[PDB]
RNA sequence: AGCCAGGAUGUUGGCUUAGAAGCAGCCAUCAUUUAAAGAAAGCGUAAUAGCUCACUGGUCGAGUCGGCCUGCGCGGAAGA
């Protein structure tokens, strides 16, 4: 995945989840899409 | 058909004015034909949701100031720098 | 026809049998023959006139290979037959390259009636007409 | 890059960069983007973000670049005291304040001038929104 | 928001089409039976094809959608 400081949803399948006080966005189309730490 | 309920301001000055707009209204002034001219307190909201209609600028509106009418048209509007939000406007009475 | 078994639509101008640079093995991919686009499919080709190709439906059933009806001439080498130069469109509609007389083109609306969609003359005129707006064909009133 | 064609002097003082801005409404164009923050703009900056709003509401529209540089900001090389002169003029800047429409758009949808809006305000220091032409 | 259905024809539209037949291409970007449909929004091909959707019907039985102004917070945030 991409730990990167500003996080987005590149995809319409893109979906933003705070998980632990992290936000990250999970992808279901496309893997390279995951994403951590906005 | 703008109907604006307003008051009369008792106090003016750059320090009563900075404390009327933080408690959320904005001065006012309504001066043209031969009366003296009237120093008139405003709300905000009302005002600026009412203002991002274009008859604001064009239409008579009329001003209840102490249970009267006094229908004014929006001469010119002192705006905010860098806000959304007013500091100030000039009404001719009409 | 029915649910999607092995029917694809392809192939070149069929003045000539069986084109091999074109195609090849994609009509040879599916269950459709090889020998039947040679001399059974323009024994069907020259009951009307040739030097056209065939979008066609070839259902490819649990027979020798299949069997193979052909039902309408297609509207591309039909609105390219006398459209202008022989190369092609290019950029067609900024500029005028073809014209097209309207009568042909209501009599050859008024002959195709099978794979269209329209139950009026005027209603499936003016959607060739969209073919002639395709390759920037403009009509000639 | 922007610069003026000819000063009357080379080197000006620092001074300081107060109060609010003079460039207000949105007076050419129809929509504005318009400084929130104080900072200064250089000329790479503006030149940056104008080639961002170019390119992003292609060669249609027309656009507007409201503020310009004509002020010199010096520099002292590397491995040099201080003393021994003013520096040199090294690149020109413009001093904004809060509310000074930075530049305009006319001719595109609200929803370009807002996407070349984003991508140019993040080529330039300062903190920043969009404004559209209100009428007075 | 879920869930059950439909979502095409000229359209191989010509392509430099070596295979693009909506899918490594550009111009167009129309018109109809139709509640509704893009000469295809996403993938995908040796190549059509394969699906989903954009839109509409039924089930559903009370809120929902996205902006603005704000207070406080989260990430960005590694050193002997």
């Amino acid at each position: 995945m991409k730990v990167r400081a500003s996080v987005k949803k590149l995809c319409r399948n893109c979906k933003i989840v705070k998980r632990d006080g992290v936000i990250r966005v999970i992808c279901s189309a496309e893997p390279k899409h995951k994403q951590r730490q906005g | 058909m703008f109907t604006i309920n307003a008051e009369v301001r008792k106090e003016q000055g750059k320090g009563a004015s900075r404390r009327l707009r933080a408690a959320n209204k904005f001065p006012a002034i309504i001066y043209g034909g031969k009366e003296a001219p009237l120093a008139i307190e405003l709300d905000h909201d009302k005002v600026m949701n009412m203002q991002a209609k274009a008859e604001f600028y064009s239409e008579v509106l009329t001003i209840v100031v102490d249970g009267k009418e006094i229908k004014v048209k929006a001469q010119d509007v002192q705006r905010h720098p860098y806000k959304p939000k007013l500091q100030h406007i000039d009404f001719v009475r009409a | 026809a029915k649910k999607v078994q092995a029917y694809v639509k392809l192939q070149v101008a069929a003045g000539m049998a069986n084109p091999s640079p074109p195609v090849g093995p994609a009509l040879g991919q599916q269950g459709v023959n090889i020998m039947e686009f040679c001399k059974a499919f323009n024994a069907k080709t020259d009951s009307i006139e040739k030097g056209l190709p065939i979008p066609v439906v070839i259902t490819v059933y649990a027979d020798r290979s299949f069997t193979f009806v052909t039902k309408t001439p297609p509207a591309a080498v039909l609105l390219k037959k006398a459209a202008g130069i022989k190369s092609g469109s290019g950029k067609p509609n900024k500029d005028k390259v073809g014209k097209i007389s309207r009568a042909q083109l209501q009599e050859i609306a008024q002959t195709k009636a099978a794979d269209m969609t329209g139950a009026d003359i005027e209603a499936m005129t003016r959607s060739i007409e969209g073919t002639a707006r395709s390759m920037g064909l403009v009509v000639e009133d | 890059m922007l610069q003026p064609k000819r000063t009357k002097f080379r080197k000006m003082h620092k001074g300081r960069n107060r109060g609010l801005a003079q460039g207000t409404d949105v007076s050419f164009g129809s929509f504005g983007l318009k400084a929130v923050g104080r900072g200064r703009l250089t000329a790479r900056q503006i030149e940056a973000a104008r080639r961002a709003m170019t390119r992003a509401v292609k060669r249609q529209g027309k656009i507007w670049i409201r503020v310009f540089p004509d002020k010199p900001i010096t520099e002292k090389p590397l491995a040099v005291r201080m003393g021994k002169g003013k520096g040199n003029v090294e690149y020109w800047v413009a001093l904004i304040q809060p509310g000074k429409v930075l530049y305009e758009m006319d001719g595109v949808p609200e929803e370009l001038a807002r996407e070349a809006f984003k991508l140019a305000a993040a080529k330039l220091p300062i903190k920043t929104t969009f404004v559209t032409k209100t009428v007075m």
